[PDB]
């Protein structure tokens, strides 16, 4: 799309966002711990409370 | 997202992510490449990836490239097709471009698809051909037509508008009228679409989308005729020869 | 100095020559171009800083000093008054418009 | 009303030749949407055997290890594909290797002086000095015996230059031949060239009889257009034969005379071999692959 | 260096019409453009490989540091 | 200025699929 | 013909360099200016 | 590049069946957009590209030395003679067919053999990414460095787009 | 890969530590103490 | 010229006002022109 | 045993500690390290 | 419906729309001080 | 009991709830089939609107949109043409199979 | 993987650049085709890079 930028997997699997987990996300952040930092919808790290 | 002499507000715009395998570049469309005033030849660009709420609600409203159509400089238009969308234009809609029936539904397809989201009414609509006796066809500005038929809203009456081509009335023949372009709701009836339509320019189509359907509605003709002519290129070539 | 070769069919060694000149008499004004509005535009930006349209339509600067009444004269954003005087193409579009 | 009854009633094949390497034949009355698909399966789907993995122990020679072990990897083998089966790719290195896998290639060259008589022709001078790909010893490892001793693995083409040598010099490796698809790697591709054309049609509109038809003789192939008189004037004998050269067409007595058009469902393929496999052969599991890729899509759930 | 193995562009096998070349041209005296098509290269993509090869390894092989001299 | 000389004894060299020498 | 490429003339240059005298002549006058410029340092009238 | 100034990147490594094959069935090495083409007045090129076909046709080397040929001895109508007697187009141009649809291109496509050229300056040392990384001791900043991987700056002029974007949090 | 130093806490790991991607050093077994930036200096007679 | 204008403001002993946006960002504070010109507060139900 | 090879009579030459680094025919310094046997890898790519 | 919203960084847009295309007035006689030495006058 | 579930995946975003109206997602898969499916599904007489897209040359995926009239539904209308495209590989194999059979 | 230009200039034997091969022939086919290349970018063929194409250490 003109609004967009394709992102190399190489810098995919570097740069996170934090997103606090709530009822709404659980679904989508249980896949996220479960693929890793290595498969790409995934995770590197968590916070706790 | 971020060319570096940052002269202007409209290098450094907002972008949406589109992950992409099996690559070790970052991926830019044309029409992003007057903005940032770019030349595809090695130009690297900054990658900020901004960390609260407060900020991507501000790179999706405020500092989005849809947002950035008009330059404040004059109000002119910086967003547009530039080399070969626009070349393909003067084949597609020209007079001679008929489609037959396979063809004219791969052409919808090949460039609007449901299922990303770009038509409004959740199924494909069409238009019946211009000949029906000897062979159903459809001709190369029906397929213009249909294009703004699916990516405009429908409620909205279509555009209205007349122009001018870059391209004289002579040069395709006596008593051809293929440089004043004429759109009648929404169904382009008459003359040819170039740079002074689709590309960066002001009073085009895509200009007057912008204004009467808004920055959203203009954002998308862009993509879907960024895609139209090129799988219009693909199955139908372009060349520059010695005899030319 | 009149080359009446073409790039089709060649240019001959004396015009090729003369070409040449003026492919260079540009290319000096290549090295020139680069730190000429490098600091005009940063002496403008540290000035034209905190300057903001107000809630009462006035240019003032952050600390408050006033420098217009209106931007401009009207209060007219620049990329909106591009189809403004388009009269016509406005009346053609009424209904999708209003 | 379109019927797969009404396909069969009208579909031909005429082949032309049919060597051991390449094959040409027509298909008559298919949709270029098919026919494509047939040139795109031969070049890319339809597998072969290439080296993939090359283990050098000492490589002494001017060529890079990465180099020549690109080299053997396009060195076409004669190995019969359906004799091999599909290695894995997520099982580790142990056991990923089988001896239904993988063939085993080898080479032990080393580069001596010899007392010749005198500039001098280094086949005379130097002994193994050119190394050419039948040195690529198959060894026949498992069961590999009972099974490949009618057909043992030679190179298609064995007369391949490899690599050079000078005395002190050696290369001594250890290649394993995996099957693949040629969409991978480019080494995998069965065929040199596989690709159709359109079958030229030549419509002569006005009689050219006469000295013009002389003249419109020399704007195509010689086994194209023939002349007996006025009578008998200018007839197409093989379009077949024309390559589209247009030179008819910038001539001013021929402008307006002739119209140069494809039949449009006459394809004429030309498929070459890369030794392994007959090009009649490749055909047929070009044909197979996409009614076997449209099985296994029909075959098939849907969820969600 | 050496011969590619393939032709570039169709991928027909070049690698081993290299030595029967140079036969071609110092043994039977022909020109170029027979000896390229009794080779069997018919195309222009394959023809250009052969006709154009430098063979710069008989340069390289000059310099062995496995030998005297 | 001599034309830049021709060279003699060029012949066709691209046949369609299938046909090698054919014509005489 | 127009142009020749030189190919069984460079490749029995490759298997046998010139024992006598280099081939390419022209390249051993373009730097002729920096050779001759040094030799004059140590040859020439007065030494 | 080749030997005209038409340089150019590597878009894209492009796979093999989809791109043009011809009738001859030659698929081209290199694609180039004819677009390059008007600005650049690179003419050189498209001679170029006829004399290199009709050389490798022929078995033949063709002398491209400057001002051989003239007004009146145009080498398109030299060296496009020499396609003519190969049975090929007088212009250069062969018919090609799409590696995607299978169908015939509209016209036909300007192929030919040109000699092309590598460039050392390679883009294999440009990209970083940064997500932590190591910070500096005063400031506690992060840090210069593409060893370090860290550190893509927001400089004085980045501040002031995000200033006249009037983005208070892209700021912060 | 691993640097032996000090014990970690939460009362789970009472391991070796490991520096992270880039900037910060974790146990092996997850968990990662505070503080820890690494420091290294820029480079610019 | 820092240490001009900066025994300039002491000399003068100034408050700072912090509204300038190069004023803001020194001292880490928010930006008052555009987002920043205004504050959001919440409506909550109970008293 | 391992041996390295002299640069400038191509002899191959082992080297022990406490020798004069040098070919011991020619009296030659630069001392090229020789391959052994030795498996590395590749892809054919 | 086109007007200049509140809190607009005018200054900021005016100041980069007179230096950004004063990138392109850098170039020589094709009298009067022309382009940028007059600009920074 | 293994059957494969990543190979075909329909798009219920886009999917009508008639059935009318669907659009597939076949993973590796390209102009190959596509344009050989696209060819044999619009020679129904049922069908309304077929067109094959691939949404990005990386990755290997295919997206097929079949609308039907009516009284067939799309995923009805998919499996028609897989078997006359298995029944043309076979028209197309036994032809051939006759010629080199003729020589 | 250097060959000599078809295309050349008499100078090119007399400097003897066939000892230092600067580059290769490719096919090219002037066209615009996939949409990849526009603004100075080009198309290379996969497989004639699989199988080497200005591969260079």
């Amino acid at each position: 799309e003109t609004n967009e930028i394709g992102v190399p997997p190489v810098f995919a699997v570097k740069l996170t966002y934090p997103e606090p987990v709530t009822a709404y996300n659980i679904a989508e952040l249980r896949q996220a711990v479960i693929n890793g930092p290595d498969k790409w919808p995934g995770a590197t790290q968590i916070q706790n409370e | 997202m971020n060319r570096q002499p940052t002269l202007h507000k409209a290098s450094m715009m907002g972008h949406k992510v589109r992950v992409l395998p099996n690559e070790k570049t970052l991926r830019l469309h044309y029409a992003n490449t007057g903005a940032y005033n770019a030349d595809f030849d090695g130009d690297e660009m900054n990658m900020h990836f901004p960390q609260n709420e407060n900020a991507r609600a501000e790179a999706l409203n405020l500092a989005n490239t849809d947002s950035q159509y008009l330059t404040p400089t004059s109000g002119s238009p910086v967003r547009g097709l530039i080399q070969d969308h626009i070349s393909a234009g003067v084949w597609l809609t020209s007079k001679d471009s008929f489609f037959t029936r396979e063809q004219y539904q791969q052409y919808i397809y090949g460039c609007i698809r449901p299922e990303d989201g770009h038509t409004t009414r959740s199924k494909i609509v069409t238009l019946p051909p211009t000949i029906f006796k000897p062979y159903p066809l459809w001709t190369g500005k029906q397929i213009i037509t249909t294009v703004l038929l699916n990516v405009t809203p429908p409620d909205m009456p279509g555009i209205n508008l007349i122009s001018k081509n870059k391209i004289k009335n002579e040069y395709w023949g006596k008593g051809s009228l293929e440089n004043e372009v004429l759109f009648k709701d929404g169904a382009l009836l008459c003359g040819i679409l170039d740079k002074s339509q689709y590309g960066a320019s002001k009073y085009g189509i895509v200009h007057s989308l912008h204004e009467v359907y808004g920055p959203e509605v203009a954002a998308k003709v862009l993509s879907v005729l960024g895609r139209l002519f090129t799988n219009y290129i693909t199955a139908t070539a372009f060349t520059c020869g010695m005899d030319d | 100095g009149y080359v009446k070769g073409r790039f089709y069919s060649g240019i001959k060694p004396q015009e090729y020559y003369f070409h040449c000149m003026a492919g260079r008499e540009g290319l000096i004004d290549t090295a020139v171009k680069t730190s000429r509005s490098g600091y005009l535009q940063r002496c403008l930006t540290k000035q034209l800083e905190g300057v903001h349209v107000s809630y009462d339509n006035s240019i003032r600067d952050a600390d408050g000093t006033l420098v217009q009444f209106m931007y401009g004269g009207d209060a007219i954003d620049i990329t909106k008054e591009s189809h403004m005087t388009q009269f016509e193409f406005c009346l053609d579009n009424y209904y999708a418009l209003l | 009303e379109w019927n797969v009854e009404k396909f069969k009633k009208d579909f031909e094949v005429n082949i032309s030749s049919l060597d051991a390497r390449e094959a040409n034949f027509d298909l008559i009355n298919i949709d270029t949407s098919i026919a494509n698909a047939f040139r795109r399966i031969m070049i890319s789907e339809v597998p072969s055997v290439a080296a993939e993995y090359v283990y050098f122990f000492n490589n002494t020679s001017v060529i890079q290890d990465e180099v020549l072990a690109h080299r053997i990897g396009l060195v076409p083998l004669k190995v019969d594909p359906d004799m091999l089966t599909w290695v894995d790719s997520n099982l580790p290195d142990d056991e990923k290797f089988t001896d239904e896998n993988t063939i085993v290639l080898s080479l032990n060259v080393k580069c001596t002086r010899n007392p010749d008589a005198p500039s001098t022709d280094p086949k005379e001078l130097y002994n193994n000095a050119h190394v050419y790909a039948r040195d690529l010893k198959f060894e026949p490892q498992g069961r590999q015996s009972t099974t490949f001793a009618d057909c043992p693995v030679v190179p298609a083409d064995p007369d391949i230059l490899l690599a050079k040598l000078r005395p002190g010099q050696e290369i001594s490796l250890k290649a394993h031949c995996i099957l693949g698809i040629g969409g991978d790697h480019a080494k995998f591709s069965p065929v040199s060239t596989a690709s159709y054309r359109l079958l030229p049609q030549i419509n002569i509109l006005q009689p050219i009889k006469g000295e013009s038809a002389r003249r419109f003789q020399k704007c195509f192939p010689p086994g194209v257009i023939g002349i007996d008189e006025g009578s008998d004037e200018a007839y197409v004998k093989d379009a077949r034969k024309d390559t589209v050269s247009r030179e008819v067409l910038r001539y001013e007595e021929f402008a307006d005379k002739v119209k140069l058009g494809r039949v449009r469902n006459h394809f004429i393929f030309n498929v070459e071999s890369a030794g392994a496999m007959t090009p009649e052969e490749i055909f047929f599991k070009s044909v197979r692959i996409l009614k076997n890729k449209a099985e296994y899509l029909k075959n098939c759930p849907i969820t969600q | 260096m050496i011969v590619p193995v393939r032709c570039f562009s169709c991928g027909k096998v070049v690698g081993d019409k290299w030595e029967s070349y140079l036969n071609l041209l110092q043994e039977d005296e022909l020109d170029e453009g027979t000896a390229l098509s009794r080779l069997g290269l018919k195309r222009y993509c394959c023809r250009r490989m052969i006709l154009t090869h430098v063979d710069l390894i008989e340069k390289f092989l000059r310099y062995n540091p496995l030998e005297k001299r | 200025r001599k034309d830049v000389p021709k060279v003699e004894g060029l012949k066709l060299e691209h046949f369609a699929t299938g046909y090698d020498a054919e014509d005489f | 013909r127009t142009a020749d490429f030189r190919t069984l003339e460079r490749e029995s240059r490759f298997i046998n360099p010139p024992k006598d005298k280099s081939a390419f002549p022209l390249l051993q006058e373009a730097v002729q200016p920096h050779i001759g410029s040094f030799n004059a340092l140590t040859e020439g009238p007065d030494g | 590049s080749s030997r005209h100034g038409q340089k150019g990147v590597c878009s894209r490594k492009w796979p093999t069946i989809d791109m043009p094959f011809s009738e001859t069935g030659i698929q081209p090495d290199i694609i180039i957009n004819p677009h390059a083409f008007p600005s650049r007045m690179t003419i050189g090129m498209f001679v170029e590209s006829l004399a290199g076909k009709a050389g490798a046709l022929h078995g033949i080397a063709q002398d491209s030395t400057p001002w051989i040929f003239n007004e009146d001895d145009t080498p398109a109508d030299y060296f496009g003679e020499q396609l003519a007697k190969a049975g090929y187009n007088y212009h250069g141009n062969e018919p090609m067919y799409s590696g995607a649809t299978g169908e015939e291109l509209r016209a036909d496509i300007y192929v030919g053999v040109v000699y092309y050229q590598r460039l050392r300056h390679m883009v294999n040392d440009k990209f970083q990414v940064r997500s932590t990384g190591p910070v500096n001791s005063l400031t506690m900043q992060p840090v210069k460095g593409r060893k370090r991987h860290g550190g893509i700056r927001v400089g004085e002029m980045e501040r002031d787009a995000l200033i006249g974007h009037g983005t208070s949090f892209l700021l912060q | 890969t691993f640097i032996r130093g000090p014990i970690c806490g939460t009362d789970n790991c009472p391991s070796r530590l490991w520096r992270i991607i880039d900037g910060r050093r974790t146990c092996q077994y997850g968990h990662v103490m505070e503080g820890d930036v690494e420091f290294n200096d820029d480079e610019d007679g | 010229t820092t240490c001009q204008f900066l025994t300039k403001a002491v000399l003068d002993n100034e408050r700072e006002q912090l509204d300038s946006p190069s004023a803001r960002i020194v001292v880490g504070k928010l930006n008052n022109v555009g987002t920043g010109s205004f504050d959001v507060l919440a409506k909550v139900p109970n008293a | 045993t391992l041996k390295y090879i002299c640069a400038e009579c191509s002899s191959k030459l082992s080297l022990s500690r406490t020798d004069a680094v040098r070919c011991k025919d020619c009296g030659h310094r630069i001392l090229l390290k020789a391959r052994t046997k030795r498996l590395v890898q590749f892809e054919a790519r | 419906r086109s007007l200049i919203n509140p809190g607009e960084a005018v200054g900021i847009i005016a100041s980069q729309s007179v230096g950004e295309p004063s990138t392109q007035m850098t170039l020589n006689t094709f009298n009067v001080t022309l382009g940028i030495p007059r600009l920074r006058e | 009991e293994e059957p494969d579930r990543e190979k075909i995946k329909l798009l219920t975003q886009a999917t009508s709830e008639d059935g009318t109206s669907a659009s597939f997602q076949i993973v590796e898969e390209d102009h190959t089939l596509g344009n050989a499916l696209r060819y044999v599904i619009m020679k129904n007489p049922d069908v309304e609107f077929c067109g094959y897209s691939i949404p990005h040359p990386s990755e290997n995926l295919l997206n097929i949109r079949i609308q039907t009239y009516g009284e067939t539904t799309a995923v009805d209308a998919l499996q028609k043409g897989l078997k006359d495209l298995m029944d043309l590989c076979d028209v197309v194999e036994s032809k051939f199979t006759e010629k080199i059979k003729s020589m | 993987t250097g060959q000599t230009p078809i295309v050349k200039a008499n100078l090119y034997d007399d400097y003897g650049m066939d000892n230092f091969p600067n580059g290769f022939n490719a096919v090219v086919a002037v066209i615009s085709y996939t949409g990849y290349d526009m603004d100075d970018a080009m198309i290379i063929n996969k497989s004639a890079d699989e199988r080497g194409f200005g591969y260079g250490t």
